[PDB]
């Protein structure tokens, strides 16, 4: 019996997808042909530019439609894999699960969105003696510390309600904090005494919280202190000796009833002056080492503080495709879709940016899989290290040593088949080794950031770590159970969003540039599959579309001011393939809408907020990449190049209204192509730049200002 | 209706009036039953590419048979 | 102080309904049987010898303080195979 099933689109809804989109690469390639044919259109400086920039965007359609052929679906059952795993004889065969949380300063993130984390990850619906949780603190705080001691104290209360409960979501600020009926379906005769206990706990835990993050506010002069008596190991957030301790663990705090909970490791690194420390990737490599040197486990799971688990089968989930042993014998991870929450109806940042997981990752999982987003992955551990799939050809102490580390300890725990303590060793030597196997020059020689673990150099680590892992062979997979699974926060103000915009296009451009990239990396030794290359090519060169974007923004203006005149007038030729080039859009559009399930709406959204994105964040980062790049922000400046396309577009396009009507105003039609065409390009950034800042909701009444002045104007000219 | 304007528009556009009755009779009925019709599929309104999906309807009708 | 009470009340006994429906979700394959020890007299939705009994009538069940409360009568229809019967009017 297989664990999980994998099947295609439902052959219903694919062939006519598939024939879609092949009929609109003839029609576009005859619209082509067409308009190369015409070399005049009173301006050989604006046909020049047009057709160029034009050729630019099929080829973008090209490398972002090609990758979404072929949608695969994918379902999967936790009962059987309960049934041959677990087994009522016992013991469980379940693999073991590591989780990383990462922080970098308790102020400009509340810790109690990161307690809310960590206590969801303690309450997955798996064995206890399998999954382990990691937090890390790259800016070693006081108040994060605390936070888990308090954390750790009261899981011991929320941990057993949970689970005799069997409520969901598990993270007690999103799960109060709801307003659907907690008695739904709850059976337990004790479930309302229990509840009523547990809310008036969490919120004196919640309290505590505050009181600990308030209290830590003001920092003494002399430094901080343990409540032991002794100094803070680091006072100084530049310079603080690597830290490991061990919370609620196997030997220590048990649950209330008397049971075991899991383990929870706080790991901080190590930081001294003159050494340059990664922001992200560094913190999840040396969570890797400690993971191997504590607890050896052979799939390793990544978060991030603002998203906490929904789903509490998560963890069987992802198992049971990992653990199955046909299907999952070439897989590196598993990645979960993220879900926002508190996130209006209207979603008007496009901010849930279902598209992407809805559509392209769901497509783009039909080659090998999906790309590293970040979060809500189930990396295999040996993927990590860099050693390549199993069943494969190809993929001493000394390539040992120069390939992990000094450690013998670190070197000899990777030897492990599956995972765990070799020669079960006192705990303070293997605490001693995770202490020391994270020094601050441990990873000198080493091959950590280069070709193994998290990989270093781009902003956008995510998208290179998992692009080396595939260039291997390694498969991926996508997950989208019925419930989220995986939750998090969205940004809220444009400031942030504009801001995640541009972070994620100038790690792309830092990727094109770098060795790693695809277009002249990877080609040696094959194992990647020749139409995902492709999607990575298109994940990698995204950015550049924009600045022929920002060019065919440009030309309605600059046509419609003087020239008035981009193409020559239809030979009765061309209006069928403008007519099919129109209408081939919409039908994509709709087959895609139909199989993928996503709204029409969020797709304009989404090609609304692409256009605004490529204009505004696109042009600024590739030519911060292009200046970066040469040398080797501001929400009010980012919001420069769009406003002037804005204002150019609608004082050129009215402005076209006077000077036509002040002319013949008989040769028309071309100003409504123009115009249209005008229109196009300003109800693309129209809504945003002026509904993303606006002064509260439309409605202003200041619309008449313009039809005034260019009546008034016009009055000048008429 | 909206291949009658095309037509309409084509025709000598001077003999209207009676294409304004025959509008006005469509429209009497359209508006009728298409809120509780089309507002069943579609959150709130598809505006967002109905109007657009409608608009281009009729400029390539327009032009198609214009020619 | 008596709402509060009744509003807990009244979760614990919509908590005891909702483990009430969900426990009836998987039929046994001999039958329903009653606490008594007893089956229950319809098996079959097609087939069930009319029921009538009477719940917290005037003779039974008596309110907290003492008084009495509206009779209940819960009246079970007698289907058998071979005759139709109205979904409403009968
Ligand atoms: O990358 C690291 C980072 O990724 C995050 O996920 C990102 C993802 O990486 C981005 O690729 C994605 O951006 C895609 C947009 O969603 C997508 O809509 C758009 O594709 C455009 C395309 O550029 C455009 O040419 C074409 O539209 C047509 C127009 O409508 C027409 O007017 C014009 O004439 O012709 C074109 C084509 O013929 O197709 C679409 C629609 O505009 O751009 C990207 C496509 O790859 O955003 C994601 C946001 O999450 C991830 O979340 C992070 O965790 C990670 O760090
Ligand atoms: O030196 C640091 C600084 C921050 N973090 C944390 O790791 C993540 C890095 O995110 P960051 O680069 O600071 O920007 P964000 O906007 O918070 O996160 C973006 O980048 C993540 C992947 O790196 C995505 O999951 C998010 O959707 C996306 O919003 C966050 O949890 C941070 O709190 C570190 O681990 N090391
Ligand atoms: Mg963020």
């Amino acid at each position: 019996e297989p664990l999980s099933i994998v099947y295609p689109i439902p052959r219903n809804k694919l062939t006519p997808y598939r024939a879609v989109i092949i009929m609109r690469l003839i029609i576009l390639g005859l619209f082509f042909h067409y308009r190369i044919t015409n070399p005049v259109d009173s301006a050989f400086g604006l046909w020049l530019t047009s057709v160029i920039c034009e050729i630019w965007f099929a080829f973008s359609w090209v490398l972002d439609q090609f990758p979404k052929w072929k949608p695969v679906n994918r379902e999967t059952f936790i009962e059987r894999l309960s049934a041959r795993y677990e087994r009522e004889g016992e013991p469980s065969q379940l693999a073991a699960v590591d989780f990383f949380v990462s922080t970098v300063d308790p102020l400009k993130e509340p810790p109690l969105i990161t307690a809310n984390t960590v206590l969801s990850i303690l309450a997955v619906d798996y064995p206890v003696d399998k999954v382990s949780c990691y937090v890390s603190d790259d800016g070693a705080a006081m108040l994060t510390f605390e936070s888990l001691v308090e954390t750790a104290e009261f899981a011991r209360k929320w941990v057993p309600f949970c689970k005799k409960f069997s409520i969901e979501p598990r993270a007690p600020e999103f799960y109060f904090s709801q307003k659907i009926d907690y008695l739904k379906d709850k059976v337990q005769p004790s479930f309302v005494k229990e509840r009523r206990a547990m809310k008036r706990d969490y919120e004196e835990y919640k309290v505590r919280v505050n009181a600990l993050v308030a209290k830590a506010q003001k920092t003494p002069d002399e430094g901080w202190t343990m409540q032991d008596g002794t100094p803070w190991p680091g006072n100084n957030t530049r310079d603080h000796p690597g830290m490991i301790q061990v919370f609620l663990g196997n030997t220590g705090a048990r649950d209330i009833e008397g049971n075991e909970l899991p383990r929870l490791v706080y790991v901080s690194r190590e930081k001294r002056p003159g050494y340059q420390h990664h922001k992200k990737a560094g913190a999840e490599n040396a969570l890797v080492r400690v993971s191997a040197v504590l607890t050896n486990a052979p799939y390793i799971l990544n978060l991030d503080c603002d998203h906490y688990v929904n789903n509490s089968k998560a963890v069987r989930e992802a198992m049971c495709i990992l653990m199955d042993p046909q299907v999952g014998r070439d897989v590196c991870y598993v990645q979960f879709p993220q879900r926002f929450d508190g996130i209006d109806r209207s979603d008007r940042y496009a901010n849930r940016n279902i598209v992407f997981f809805d559509v392209n990752m769901k497509g783009l999982d039909g080659i090998q899989g999906p790309m590293y987003v970040g979060t809500g992955c189930v990396f295999n551990r040996q993927a990590l290290y860099g050693y390549g799939p199993p069943s494969m050809p190809r993929l001493s102490q000394l390539s040992f040593e120069k390939t992990f580390g000094l450690s013998p300890v670190f070197i000899e725990s990777t030897l492990m088949e599956n995972g765990g303590v070799p020669e079960s060793a006192n705990s303070s030597t293997l605490i001693k080794e995770a202490i020391h196997v994270i020094g601050c020059g441990f990873e000198e020689k080493t091959e950590w950031g280069k070709e193994i673990g998290w990989i270093y150099g781009s902003v956008t680590e995510d998208i290179l770590s998992g692009f080396k892992m595939h260039c291997r062979g390694w498969r991926s997979i996508y997950c989208m159970p019925v419930r989220p699974a995986f939750k998090g926060s969205a940004p809220i103000n444009l400031s942030d969003r504009l801001h995640q915009v541009l972070r994620w296009a100038l790690g792309s451009v830092e990727i094109f540039f770098s060795r790693h990239c695809p277009f002249w990396y990877g080609y040696g030794g094959g194992r990647l599959k020749w139409l995902q290359r492709l999607a990575y090519i298109n994940t990698i060169v995204y950015p550049f579309t924009s600045l022929p974007l920002i060019a065919y923004c440009t030309i309605p203006a600059v046509c419609l001011l003087t020239g008035k005149f981009i193409i020559p007038t239809l030979s009765n030729l061309a209006s069928m393939l403008f007519l099919g080039l129109f209408i081939s859009i919409i039908v994509t559009a709709v087959l895609e809408l139909r199989w993928s399930g996503v709204s029409i709406e969020d797709l304009w959204r989404n090609e609304q907020f692409w256009v605004i994105g490529g204009v505004s964040a696109h042009l600024f980062a590739v030519f911060q990449g292009f200046l970066k790049m040469l040398a080797g922000v501001k929400w009010t400046t980012l919001l420069i190049p769009p406003t002037t396309l804005l204002i150019i577009n609608i004082v050129g396009v009215v402005a076209g209204f006077s000077d036509a009507l002040n002319k013949g105003y008989e040769a028309w039609g071309p100003l409504f192509g123009k115009v249209f065409f005008a229109f196009w390009v300003i109800l693309h950034l129209y809504p945003f730049l002026k509904g993303l800042m606006g002064r509260q909701n439309r409605t202003p009444t200041i619309v008449v200002l313009w039809s005034v002045l260019l009546t008034s104007v016009f009055s000048l000219v008429w | 209706v909206v291949a009658g304007f095309s037509d309409a528009l084509n025709k000598g556009y001077e003999a209207w009036g009676p294409l304004f009755g025959k509008v006005f009779f469509a429209f009497w009925v359209i508006l009728h039953l298409y809120p509780f019709l089309k507002g069943l599929m579609g959150r709130q309104n598809r505006t967002p590419t109905i109007v657009v999906l409608w608009s281009v309807l009729l400029t390539s009708v327009f032009s198609l048979v214009w020619v």
